[PDB]
């Protein structure tokens, strides 16, 4: 905070911060663009949205506004730290507390402003030429900025996608590449060479058609597989080729393929590409996901919650993922029953206290 | 990007009375001038033979290359090689008014690469629907000795030719018509985008 | 420009862009000091 | 200590020393530029933050400051030592004891000064051209800098990605390999020759209508594959082909990406690249993680958390990581309480003060 | 880089006398009759054949290299390979106030790679748009007599065919003209980025 002064003065205080141009165009290239980046996200953003959380303050997630649901805002919330590594969430408060509206604001349209202390005065939500000017010098503080970790930038997240948007770019243009060349392509099946007697001739529209109407009915087709097709002087059929047949940038693309899979941190088994068994059963791979992806992003965002809605109230909220009943921890869940559950020397109040009941 | 020439070269610049004593046609008659027609007809039919092979220019005439979009952000390397004192980039407009461009454009001379590149980081904008012509000077010298010697030779040993045979009569040296030439021909390896 | 409604507007000018080039120059000192001078003297010359 | 002073005056004393130049580049091309050095220290930096500790001096650490929480602290903390080999943590003390602000400051803008003894008296934080100079010459010392071992430097750390910095260069130069070939290439599907009577000759513009629209119509795509193709005088097909089609730098890469993952210590196995089974099913790979790379590196940050922050204090707090209920070590845990559990031979209480259980 | 001569040769420190000797001098039909200024005429494109093959330049004749940018951080090979004595590495900026520098540069000679090869690492910078310019002097002597020899005889082989057959005409010898200018020629087998 005492050199916060010291880094506001370079960007320029009261000025718009804008951060990455090309935000906007990762979005359309890269998670409208291709299904691994777009399964890798929606496969998150469903997931966080499935965690219950612990606490009043739940009355206002679980009902942020009209037409936007629970689950349906932390896919809106997560979906932008994904895709651009910054969550914003205004609130509306026609009442003093606990406000009851919550809307997430894009982080395409959305602009930091560092002010005086170097920690943010105002966030400008920019559509066409038209600015608001939110507020950050009171104490609600009306938007809660979370952000990905980035080390090189003062005000910003850093969205795995950006770190990936060379095998992006490798996944859209391989894939690419086999469509515009099954579209652009003129294999033949073989080709009927006319000399003649001249090293070059013409033949005539007379013997034009006849040569379709024999090639036409008696040799094209599956049906005309093989017919022996005699040849006179000066014909000569020579069968063309197309010699690399399958695999046209195959292993590139699935490599291509595991490497957007790996920065967004989701397992080759969940998403669903080919690749050698790295995790085994899907007891450990989803296990693997909310542990390594899901439950540290969540743990991340719900503690930002519980502390720009306590602003709002007056005692402070913890508000924390549940890590109980969610079935995708029952392995780790299974391995802690039955270790106390064995242990017959403590006693029976001595091991609900330890796997969590209320004792009796 | 037409690239046509204002002018062309005067006639009298040609080496007409050198070119005679090339071709051994005789040292004291009376005549002396029945062939003046037409021997200047074979050095300008052998130049422009030249020109065309090495992208080279050879009297320093002036040139007007008319084109429309820049062919990079900021180069603009031109065509004709030997170049000097680009005179005008005057940027006509979608239709009539032609305004000259002092602009912010600099030159830089190379007989492989005679860019024009820009120094503010981008070249004088284009209107919409019109063309940006420049002249320009390109060549060795004004007159025929301000030549590199070896490339006027590679004109006399073609001109010659044509003045010997008429038509395409077939009919091996070691620095010929060829290997003269070939170091001023325009060595390049890009078939790319940029 | 102020946009006519039977006008068909043409496209205006984009704005040049400049790019302006900071050479970035060296500036060296290269100060000769005797060994014996560093080895005797009570100051500590390295850091003078 | 009496070596220190000597290294002081060799170096220069009261001048910052500045160390790595490149260690501003290799973030960004080397944590933003590819997915592996991405995933790697997000793996990391979101462990270490999820671990808790054992001690007041907490309640601070849960709390830091304004928008930077516990779990993002570390994050931030972490990815500074795995970035840059150098943590940094600013404190203001408005209050003697247990300041309530803590700011993790990063290590491309701060520089050390040797002072008169070799040990720091100087930090200075710049940005732009503005210095700070925070000083070193009192005993609170307001700025714990954790280091890296490094073994030459007498000031700064190693940062595993200097150390893996070629390997970087690899993968993102391999990757960018088939990104700019599958959008610089030309190959074609064949190529029809028309030589003619001379060696040389083109076809009129007329013809040439005639022949892309006999090749538009009924030739290309994949609705005509195959035709016939007849070819008269001087016509011909020639078919090209793609030597090399797949695996352009394909194992270099996956073996650049592996050594970038072993720099930082992960696994192979979590963070989702290909290779040979090393690990078995992931009940070693996430305890192999949290033991050679997570755990080391926490015990070391806690250890100067440890000491900086009880120089506020009066008295002298230990701070380690919990090493329990850490569900990474439940097969170190069930391993331990299994096998003293299944002790028959000593009694009850004998063994509840071996687990780790207030006796009864 | 446009590298243009300063000045050419003056003519007569051509070897005309000598060269109607090897032409025919000991055997032949007398002296002959030869257009003298033709013979100095074809001297000239000889030399400027193989000025070109071997990048030598023979006579000593003073050049101009003014090209913008330095290729590598000092080195600097000069093409014309016989250099003595930089003239001036005056440095023009882009409106022309041309301050020569006096020193930081120490030229290395060599019949290979010549070079400027400044001290340390620092060889004076280029003003943004203004060229820098190097004034040399490069060949073997100031006379025709002191060349080397073998080199000498490649023009003689040379400037003689060009004067006992004018067009392109066709006609393998030990050491001909191209087995004398072989170990002239500059060996080269850089494609790359440095």
């Amino acid at each position: 905070s005492v050199t916060g002064r010291i880094v506001a003065m370079a960007s320029g205080a009261g000025r718009p911060v804008w951060g990455p141009r090309d935000t906007v165009s990762l979005m359309r290239t890269g998670f409208a663009g291709n299904p691994v980046g777009f399964r890798s996200v929606k496969l998150i953003a469903e997931a966080t949205a499935a965690v219950p959380l612990i606490c009043p303050v739940l009355d206002l997630l679980r009902r942020p506004n009209a037409g936007q649901g629970r689950a349906e805002l932390f896919e809106a919330l997560i979906g932008q730290i994904l895709l651009s590594g910054n969550g914003y969430l205004e609130a509306v408060c026609p009442e003093p507390g606990v406000p009851r509206e919550l809307h997430v604001l894009r982080s395409d349209r959305m602009a930091v402003v560092p002010g005086a202390d170097g920690w943010p005065v105002g966030y400008d939500y920019t559509v066409g030429g038209r600015k608001h000017r939110f507020d950050m010098t009171g104490h609600p503080d009306p938007i809660c900025h979370i952000k990905s970790f980035h080390p090189t930038d003062d005000h910003y997240g850093l969205s795995p996608m950006q770190a990936a948007a060379v095998a992006l770019d490798v996944h859209n243009a391989a894939s690419a590449w086999s469509k515009a060349l099954l579209d652009n392509a003129a294999r033949p099946s073989g080709a009927i060479i006319y000399k003649g007697a001249d090293g070059q001739g013409v033949l005539a529209p007379e013997q034009y058609e006849r040569l379709i109407f024999e090639m036409e009915t008696h040799h094209q087709g599956a049906r005309n597989a093989g017919r022996p097709m005699l040849l006179e002087g000066g014909l000569d059929w020579k069968p063309m080729g197309f010699s690399p047949s399958d695999m046209e940038f195959h292993e590139t693309k699935a490599a291509a393929a595991r490497e957007i899979a790996l920065a967004f941190g989701v397992p080759p088994m969940l998403i669903g590409i080919p690749g050698d068994a790295t995790y085994a059963n899907y007891a450990e791979a989803n296990r693997a996901f909310y542990r390594l992806t899901v439950l540290p992003l969540l743990t991340r965002v719900s503690a930002a919650l519980a502390w720009w809605l306590s602003g709002y109230l007056g005692a402070q909220i913890e508000l924390k993922p549940d890590l109980d009943q969610v079935p995708a921890l029952a392995v780790e869940r299974d391995q802690l029953w039955a270790r106390i559950g064995a242990a017959g020397f403590l006693s029976n109040s001595e091991k609900r206290v330890l796997l969590g009941l209320p004792p009796t | 990007m037409m690239l046509n020439e204002v002018t062309a070269v005067p006639g009298t610049a040609l080496p007409v009375a050198e070119f005679r004593d090339h071709l051994r046609l005789g040292t004291g008659f009376a005549d002396l001038g029945a062939e003046d027609a037409a021997l200047l007809s074979y050095l300008r039919a052998a130049i422009a033979a030249i020109e065309g092979r090495t992208a080279k220019a050879l009297i320093s005439r002036g040139f007007r290359l008319a084109l429309t979009a820049w062919r990079w952000g900021d180069m603009q390397t031109l065509p004709i090689a030997p170049v000097a004192t680009v005179t005008a980039l005057r940027l006509v407009d979608a239709a009539g008014v032609e305004t000259p461009v002092a602009a912010g454009w600099r030159l830089v001379p190379d007989m492989a690469r005679p860019r024009i590149e820009a120094l503010g980081a981008m070249l004088p904008m284009i209107p919409t629907g019109g063309r940006v012509e420049i002249d320009f000077t390109a060549g060795f010298g004004a007159s025929w000795s301000a030549l590199p010697v070896d490339l006027a030779q590679a004109v006399f040993l073609l001109a010659a030719q044509y003045y010997e045979l008429r038509h395409d009569g077939a009919a091996a040296m070691p620095f010929g018509v060829m290997a003269l030439i070939e170091r001023w021909r325009t060595v390049r390896v890009l078939g790319g985008r940029p | 420009g102020w946009a006519s409604e039977t006008a068909a507007l043409s496209e205006t000018a984009t704005p040049q862009i400049d790019r302006i080039t900071i050479p970035l120059h060296e500036l060296a000192a290269m100060p000769k000091a005797s060994q014996r001078l560093l080895d005797d003297s009570a100051f500590d010359i390295e850091t003078w």
